[PDB]
Order: C-alpha cells, then structure tokens, then sequence
C-alpha cells in the first residue's frame, strides 16, 4: 500500500473501486471487527486488574539508622527497577503485537480478495488490483459479500488479459 | 473495458507515537495512557475506613497524649499521621519505636 | 486533606484511581493500587499504524 | 436456534462447562457471548468475545470457541451458582441476533431430603364464598423428581395442579405445593383428605391426612 | 449505574398492538445502539429487534418481522418498540437491554474500551388474553410449624407478597403461578416457624396487586 | 483451510487427493518432523533445569515482631509476584510461538506444493488445487515426493485451463 | 479431466485449552502442566541427609 | 512424615518433583526445586491450534 | 532460497542473473540499508544506557551474625536471579527480532520483484524467476531500478510462456 485513506468512518479496512459507473469506496465489516476484537481483549487483559497491598515497609525515612535503613532502600529499589522494566518490555511488546495483528488483517482481506478473481484479475502491486471485465457496482458487491463467480466473467477476462 | 479495485485501511490527521520493539517511536491511530500520574490531591474516606490523626501520632493516641482523647476506643484501616503533629504530654521515647508503631498499626 | 469520595487506592498525595496498571505518583501505596514504575508515560496503541493523506 | 443441553450437573467445586453448538453463518463467523439468569430476575452478561469478562464478573466463568462449538466453564461453583444460562451470537444470514436454547445447572445437593410436610385446611372465608382448597407442601428436599399420591377417603383424583420452585441460594432447598380446589358439593360430601409422598429420600410412600373437623 | 424507567406493559386483545419505551439515564445514550429481547414465561429466550446509534440500521426477527417497529430518540433518551396484530405466542417479558452486537452498531467512539458497556432492564409484562382482569382471593393457611397464606383467582399475573410490612425475611417461599382452565392465577406463600411460636409473635401477609390498585392484608393463626 | 482432518494418525500435516482412480489421504513426513522437533527442543529448555537453593530466611512467623518481620515478608512478597509475572508472560509467548510455527509449518508446505505445479493448476482458495490433467495416483506420489516434472503435463492443463 | 489436491492438518476430538497473547483461550491438541500442585505427603529420605 | 524414596526437592507438605518449572504447593523449599508461583496451573502447548471435524 | 553468496561484498541481499550477455551479479541498496537501520536502533537502545547506583548494602561477610545476613544474601540472590533471567529473555527476544527482519527484507525485495514481472516471467520455486524474453543487462538494471515496464516485453513473454 501507499498510504492510508482518511474518508473511511465506518470500518478500519476497505476497498475503493474505479469502473465504468464511477469511483467508489466502503469498508469491509469482518476484518475491522476481528480487529477490534483483538484490541479490546488486550485492553481487557490490562485495564482494571489491580491486587490489594496493604501493609508493607517503610520507604521514606527521616533519621540517619544505618544498616536496616541501607537494607530497605536496596529492596524497594531493586522491585521498583524490575518492575520498571517488566512494565517497558510488556508495552513494546503488546504494541508490537497490536501493529502485527493490524497489518496481518490487511494482508488477510487482501489475500481473501486475490483468491476470488482466480484468473480474472491482476495484482498491480500497489495493493490495487485489474480488473480484465466490465464490472459495474452489482460486481463490485459481488465481489466484496463473497459471492462473485469467477466462470461467469472468466472467458471475457482471459481474452482481455491475453489478445 | 476493465475496472480497478483497491484495498486500503483509514487513517487520522492527529495520531499518536507509542514505541514498539522495531521502532522506538512509530505513530498510530489512538492510544492510551497506563501509568496513571495524575491525583486529585485529597484523600477519599471511603470504602475504607479512615482516622485523621491530625495533631496526634499513633503512639501519642496509644499512650493517651491528652489532645489524643479523641481517639479511645477507635478502630481505623488506615491511619494519616500528619507533620502538623507534636506531643505535649511528659517527655519519652520509645526504643523500637518503629516496630511498636507497625505492628499497632 | 480528607475528602468525602471513594477510591480503592490511596497514596500520600491523595486517592488514585485504580485502572491504570501503572503509576508514578508515589511509592507509598494503601489498597488496590497500580505497581510504581519510574517512567512517567507509557502508552498502548489502540490502533493500526497511521500514514496519513 | 442452537444447540445447549438442558441440564448440567455437579458437586461444589467441579469446574462443570456447558456447551453451544451452531452454524457457520453465526458462530464460525461471529463471537459468542454468555448471559446467566437467576430466577426471576433480568439476565446478567457473563462472557463476552468468547472469553471476555466485564468489570463485574470473577475470573472463575471462563469462556471459549472454536469452528462452530463455544464453551462456557465454572471452575469454582457454589451455592449462589444455580441459575440459567444463555449462549448467543450474531448470524449474518439472517442479520440479528440468535440466542441458545438454556441451560439449567444444578449442584451436588446432600440427599438430605427430609420434607418438612404440612397439610393446610381450606379456611372460613373460602367456604362463605363456596370454594374450598386442601393444600400439601414440602420443603427442604431433593431433587426435583417426586409424586404425589391423592386421597380423597382413600381414593384418587385427577388433574392436580402443583409447582416446583428452584433451588435456595444457600440451603439448596427445593419445594412443592400441591392444592386441591373444588366448590362445597364435592367437598362436606367426604371428611378425611390425605396426601401420600412418594419420594427417593425415605424407605416408602408417607402419608399425611386431616379430616372434617 | 444504568437508571431505566420502563413503560407500556398491561393486558392487550388478540389482533391488538402493543408499545413500549424505556427512558435511561447515566451515560451517552447517543451512542450505543439497543436491543429489545424477549422472554415467554416458562422459559426460553428469544431476540426480538436491534436499532443502531443514530436509527441507520434496524434488524427484527423473522417472527416478528413485518409487525412490529423499533425506534429512538436521542434528545429524550427513549428506546421504544411497536409491534401490531398480537397472539398467545407474543404473551412475554420484553428487555430492553444493551447487548454484545457486531461494531458497527455502536458508535466510532465506543468501538474500542476495556469495559464492554452492557445492561439488561427488568422485565416489561404485556399479556394477550380476554378482559376483565380481577382482583385477587387472599385466605390464611394455619395448622417445627409452617404457615402461610394463600392468593387465588387473579388476573393478570403481576403480584407480590410480602410479609408484616416486609419483616419476615428467612424461610418464606413463595410459589411460581400456574394457569388452569380459566383465567384465574394462583400463588401460594408458605413460611416455616417453629412450633413455638404460636403465640409469641403471630404473622400477617400483604399481597400487592399492582393492576388492580389492591394491597389485601391477612393475618394467619390456628383456632 | 476450512477445518482439521481426524483420521490422520502417521503424521500432522499431509494431502487428500481425488481423481479418476478415487479419494486417498497421506501425510508430510518432513513439516511433523520439524514441528515435532522444535516442540521437543522447547520442552528440553523448560523441563529438567531447576537449580539449588538450599539455606533462606525464615517465611512464616508464630509471633509479633514488628520491623525485620515486615521487611522478610516484604521481599519473599516481592519475589513471588515478579517470578509469578515471569512465568505467565513466558507461557503465553512459548504457546504463542508453537502456535505460529505449526501455522507456520502447514503454509510452507502449501507453499512448496504451489511452486512445484507451476502452471498445470490452480489455487481454488480452501486450502485444495485443481489441477487440470489427468493426474493418477502415481502422478500424485510424484508431487509429494518432490519429483513432479510441469514440463511433461504443461501443455495438457495450459489447454483445459485456457481453452 | 481433472483433479483436486487438498492440504489439511490433524486434529483431535478432545483437546485442551491454553493462553496465548492473542488468545486468553484457545484451544490446541496436547499440552503439558507446568505447575507442581501435587505432592505424596511424606518426606523422602534420599538423597539429602535427613534428621527427624 | 520421613519416608523412604528419592527426590532433591522437599516442601513441608511432602518431597514433590523437580521437573516443572514452577510449582505452588510451598514457598518453603530445600534443594534443587522449582520456582513458587501464585498461579494454581500454568498448561504449555505441545501441538497446533485444534479445528475438531 | 538454497544458500548464501560469499562474493557479495557491497550489500546483504541481491541479484544474481544469466541471459545471452552472460552472468552478473549486483546488491540492492535499499534493503540492506533499511537491515542496518534496524540492527543499528537495536545497539544503539541496548548499548550505552546504564544507571548509577553509588551506595548499596553489603555482599560479602567474613563473620556469622545470622538474621540480618541471612536476608541480605536472600535479597541479592533474588535480585541477581531475577535480573539474569530478564538478560536472557531479553537477549533470546532480540536475536529472534533481528532473524526475523532479516528474513522478511528478503521476502520483501523478492516481492517486490515477482510483482514488477506481472506475466513476463515465472517463478521457479529456487529463489529464482525465469523471465521469458530477451532480457539484456539494461533491461536486468531497469528491472531492479524499478523502471521496467511489463507492456514492452508483454507480448512477447506471453507467447514463449503459452506456445
Ligand atoms: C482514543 O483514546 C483516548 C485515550 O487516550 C480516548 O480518550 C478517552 O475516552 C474515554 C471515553 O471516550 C474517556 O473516559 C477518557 O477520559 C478519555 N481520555 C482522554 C485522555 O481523552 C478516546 O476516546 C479514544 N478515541 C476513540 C475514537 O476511541
Ligand atoms: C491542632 O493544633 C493547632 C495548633 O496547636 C490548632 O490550632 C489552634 O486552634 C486554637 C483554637 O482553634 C487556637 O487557639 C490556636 O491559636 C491555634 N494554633 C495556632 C498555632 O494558632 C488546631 O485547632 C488543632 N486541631 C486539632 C483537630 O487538634
Ligand atoms: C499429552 O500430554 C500429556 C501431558 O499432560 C501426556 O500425559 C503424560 O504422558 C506421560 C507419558 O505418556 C506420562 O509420564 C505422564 O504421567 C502423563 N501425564 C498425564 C497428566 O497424563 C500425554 O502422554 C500426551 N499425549 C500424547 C499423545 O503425546
């Protein structure tokens, strides 16, 4: 893909299309909402899953003590550096994920798509395909609610895309 | 003749830069804080039960400082020491007085 | 100061709300707190990646 | 419609899971979700994406899915935990919201069992008003399956109308109340009604009976 | 949390129409689309009808489909439900209810949240049958002890029974209706007492019919 | 693919042909083989590789102390939480990459099949072919063994696949 | 004519659930527990050096 | 009690095995034991997703 | 892919091509600079960040005092143990990352070549295409520029590809 498209409000994923009834553009339901699925479990998984600590050690202290004093400093901040750490490792790492399981999305419905034009159609590389038959918008929804039949327009795309 | 049919995903004039493994700063579509950083600046007195000691320390309300009569008696989940505290009874100390102070507590 | 409000982790700088699993404010917790961290920020992406028009 | 069984079963602390079969038109296509019901009130939502669980709900409901089979399990089941429960999905081909048949749960209740057996007379004002009604109950018994034997001067009836309500939240009691209800003709006609229990929980069919006085 | 008043239940003809709404309050209204479902006494659960955010997309079921009209107003905060030509089969409890749809339902600003945003109303009552709705027949039932007091001969359904302004809380229960050959309801509410209480502290009931205008008090003791 | 194939017992991945002289099914020995061989290795770092601990500090108290009492029950706190934290996180990403290679493993063999009937086929999208000669059992052994030659059945399917 | 070639993998009538990152539930062929939660009662003898 | 068997990992419940990684019958172990969690089962996937037919 | 080529010594990835011109051999630039941004983030988070820590407890005793040296070795081995674990974790997680882009760099520029060839050439399943027209080392470098045009050469592919 080149970029994204900024007229889309009701999905994340979708097709534009270029025929000879004009240029439209709608969303696919299923990708966005698979999607969105994934990212509000992960939101389940963090948001609102706190534990119950009441009583622990002293961390702020007025007196100079010595050995006991030095003892509870090094361990709350040796917890407060690891779970620091774990904190930055799980963000990366869950952002990472959300950005994977996005672009594996895309690629999905793209994928999707190229196998129902079998030999209809070609892959232009910029994540448009070719069409190689009159295909008006009745097609076009065809195509996109998985009911497009490749026989039906597979003769005429064969001559158009080989004489 | 033929037609075209493109595939493609929305996108947002403001976004927001979050930090992958990949990148160290990469920009989405919306996010959102998880460290909370922000108080209001009081103390809520519920769900759990509540004794501003304000002028007494623990140990003062135990012994039975005078200004600390308030206090007999009471039960507490937390208890907010203030520096505003003092004692004005007899002079004393109290060694170990931190572990007296926890395990009263 | 005391306040008439409720809030299931309390710290010395005031009650916090508790959904974050992080926070920063402060070390001293009492309740169902979040975890201190020493970052003061970070963010979860709620979204795909952004390549505007 | 799809597919739950009827009835689910086991023993405080058993980890029981109930099962939801559909088509690929809702659930290989759609999340589930899962409502528990407790009787006579409004369904609450327990699972939600498949193994979502909302602020309200505890770790122990767990969900899943696969293909066209969702799953809904109870890993720590309590007295408080008998109630229906509901599987639903959204289909596509007929574009709405389809919900599962129901699920009744029981739990292990100690044959304990003793029915607390009471026969009530019919009171004044009924009869002023020419009706009379003869009720037998029993309480704190198990399980649902009982009968109940008529006898009007030792001789049976037909078409006696009770019904069972659901178990306790906490003693896991069941109870019926079985009435007969007829009008004065048939009822100074005869003096000793009685009511025979036939329940799995003692040797053999009691009997009970007051008598026109 | 939710605060919902619900409205529209009652008795109505056969071949009749029926119309219900629910009000909320406590959150953005504007952006959650709803559901009505539907529950027929016995058991079973059936979904009736689904209205988006913004009335752009509404779905009945094939049951009722054709008969019957969901729609909103976002200014008065109501979700209401019409439907026409009513039969046995349409006698239930009907929810107004916020359930788990596909993510368009909803708006743009609730697509994604770690809450999941749900409630179910309480049940609105609406009977399909012949007229004359009567009020109810209280009588006591007297005699380890039991007592209690019984209802018969009502119509419609919607009855409660408490005990001596609501003080008798433990070991009551209360039966679940059953219909006969008539229109006529019956309820029995029984309570076990020891033995021994015969004359410490007798105990009354009171029965609220709601479709009536009738609070019927009766006291139960032994001659 | 569609759904999983219960008979299969000589292996994890494998092919279901019909043609002329009926339906068969056989499995991949080289894609279970690997699988097998990373969930085993998998196994070997986690089971078997516990190290010593012998001498600690005390974790239950029948008495009040007060300050050591706390700061004990502190750190063995602490440790438990952060090591429970490390073992869910390492479980959940250990099922997550067993998940992705078998994935992984059933597409490179997809994949590989693809290459090797060039043009004599095509790609119907449910995880099957259709190849367009007459293909015997013994034309099938010759795919799935790997010495398949296109060029000896080009020309018969480029005619049923273009005319 | 022509013939069809399909490419599968196994399964099992009664797997057993996991947790993944993408999944809190999922359901796979086999897995292992991983969590001691059992022990006999009794103390062995062997190899350490015990003094009741 | 003292038994007579072999095992390098001994909790006051009783001696448990040294192969798992974790284990949450005791925080109070002596010799070569698995770690204490707080997690009651922690199952590691030995197979592929499972689509039944 | 089958191996590596040791005679690359201007880049990572590349190509290799034989037409009636001979054989030549040529890297990509943008790929392999776009590997080496990525390795270059990874040294340049991990290498050079390193906190101060000035004043600590005590780790190592020449007496026997019990209670206080006991915990204080229990809290520097669990620290140790806990921060060792995280090193390796971590380590693992970044060697995986770095195959992992590698490896999709790869697939990404042999992608991006399969596209540009739309149907003047076939893909022989080795890591290699076969173009099926005269292609001399101008038309190779238009090819990899990125200026090739499938319609010059069209035509003629698709007779000495069908006939
Ligand atoms: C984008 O994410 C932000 C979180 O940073 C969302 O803003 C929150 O929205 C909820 C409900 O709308 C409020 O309760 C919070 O107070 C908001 N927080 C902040 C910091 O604004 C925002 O709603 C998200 N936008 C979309 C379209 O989902
Ligand atoms: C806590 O102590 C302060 C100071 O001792 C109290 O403030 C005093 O209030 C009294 C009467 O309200 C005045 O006579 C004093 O002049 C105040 N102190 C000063 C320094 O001006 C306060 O009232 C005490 N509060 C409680 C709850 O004990
Ligand atoms: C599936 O995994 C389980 C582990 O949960 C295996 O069951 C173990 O099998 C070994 C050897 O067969 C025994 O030593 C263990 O006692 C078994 N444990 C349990 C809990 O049953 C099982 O063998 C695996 N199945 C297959 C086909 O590999």
């Amino acid at each position: 893909i080149e970029n994204g498209w900024e007229g889309m409000v009701d999905g994340w994923y979708g097709f534009r299309h270029q025929n000879s009834e004009g240029r439209g553009q709608a969303a696919d339901l299923k990708s966005t909402q698979a999607a969105i699925d994934q990212i509000n479990g992960k939101l389940n998984r963090l948001i609102g899953k706190t534990n119950e600590k009441f009583h622990q050690i002293e961390k702020e202290f007025s007196e100079v003590e010595g050995r006991i004093q030095d003892l509870e400093k090094y361990v709350e901040d040796t917890k407060i550096d690891l779970w620091s750490y774990n904190a930055e490792l799980l963000v990366a790492l869950e952002n990472q994920h959300t950005i994977d399981l996005t672009d594996s999305e895309m690629n999905k419905l793209f994928e999707k798509t190229k196998k129902q034009l079998r030999e209809n159609a070609e892959d232009m590389g910029n994540g448009c395909f070719k069409i190689y038959h009159k295909c008006d918008n009745a097609c076009i929804g065809s195509i996109r609610n998985g009911t497009y039949d490749h026989d039906v327009y597979r003769d005429e795309a064969l001559n158009n895309r080989f004489q | 003749p033929g037609a075209t049919l493109c595939l493609g995903h929305h996108a947002v004039p403001n976004g927001t830069i979050v930090k992958t493994i990949t990148n160290d700063q990469i920009e989405v579509t919306n996010a959102t804080e998880l460290v909370q950083n922000s108080s209001i600046g009081e103390i809520c007195d519920s769900p759990h039960q509540i004794l501003d000691g304000e002028n007494c320390t623990l140990i003062d309300a135990l012994l039975g400082d005078p200004q600390c009569d308030g206090f007999q008696n009471k039960k507490w989940d937390l208890f907010v020491e203030r520096s505003k505290a003092y004692s004005n009874c007899y002079p004393y100390d109290v060694p170990d007085y931190a572990s007296l102070r926890s395990l009263v507590a | 100061p005391i306040g008439k409000c409720n809030s299931e982790c309390i710290t010395p700088n005031g009650s916090i709300p508790n959904d974050k699993p992080f926070q920063n404010v402060n070390r001293i917790t009492y309740g169902a707190c979040p975890r201190y961290v020493k970052q003061s920020t970070l963010k979860l992406a709620t979204g795909m990646r952004n390549v505007p028009e | 419609m799809l597919t739950q069984p009827p009835s689910a079963s086991g023993t405080p602390g058993q980890r029981v899971t109930i099962s939801c079969s559909g088509s690929s038109s809702n659930i290989g296509g759609n999340t589930v979700h899962w409502f528990q019901q407790l009787p006579g009130t409004a369904p609450k939502l327990l699972i939600y994406t498949n193994s979502l669980r909302p602020s309200g709900v505890p770790d122990r409901f767990s969900g899943s899915k696969s293909g066209t089979s969702a799953s809904l399990a109870i890993s720590g089941l309590q007295s408080e935990d008998e109630a229906d429960y509901y599987c639903a999905a959204w289909d596509n081909s007929l574009n709405g919201q389809v919900f599962g048949g129901g699920t009744k749960l029981t739990v292990l209740g100690q044959p304990k069992a003793a029915p607390s057996v009471t026969l009530f007379p019919p009171s004044s004002e009924e009869l002023q008003a020419n009706k009379a009604t003869l009720v037998c109950l029993i309480s704190d018994f198990y399980p649902g399956a009982v009968t109940v034997a008529w006898k009007a001067d030792s001789s049976p009836v037909k078409a006696g109308v009770e019904t069972t309500t659901p178990s306790k939240q906490s003693n896991n009691k069941y109870a019926a109340s079985s009435y007969l209800s007829l009008t004065p003709e048939q009822w100074k006609s005869h003096r000793s009604y009685s009511c025979q229990v036939t329940h799995e929980g003692s040797t053999v069919e009691k009997t009970v009976a007051p008598t026109e006085c | 949390q939710v605060q919902l008043l619900e409205s529209g239940g009652g008795v109505v003809q056969p071949g009749r129409s029926l119309r219900l709404s629910c009000a909320a309050s406590g959150f953005t209204f504007s952006n959650y689309g709803m559901h009505w479902v539907r529950q027929a006494p016995g058991k079973g659960l059936e979904w009736v009808a689904i209205i988006s955010f913004d009335g752009s997309k509404k779905y009945y079921a094939n049951s009722v489909k054709g008969r019957s009209t969901i729609s909103r107003d976002n200014s008065k905060n109501t979700l209401s439900l019409q439907m026409n030509s009513l039969g046995p089969e349409d006698t239930a409890l009907y929810y107004c209810a916020k359930l788990p749809s596909p993510y368009y339902f909803d708006s743009r600003f609730v697509w994604v949240a770690a809450s999941a945003f749900h409630f179910w109303g309480q049940g609105i009552l609406v009977t399909v049958s012949s007229a004359s709705t009567k009020g109810p027949s209280v009588f006591p039932l007297a005699p380890t002890a039991a007592l209690g007091c019984l209802v018969k001969d009502y119509f419609p359904e919607p009855v409660t029974v408490s005990w001596n302004s609501g003080a008798l809380t433990s070991g009551v229960h209360t039966f679940p209706a059953v219909l006969q050959s008539s229109g006529l309801y019956s309820l029995s509410s029984v309570v076990t007492v020891p033995s021994s209480s015969l004359g410490t502290q007798t105990y009354i009931c009171n029965v609220n019919h709601k479709p009536s205008n009738t609070k019927v008090d009766k006291r139960v003791e032994p001659k």
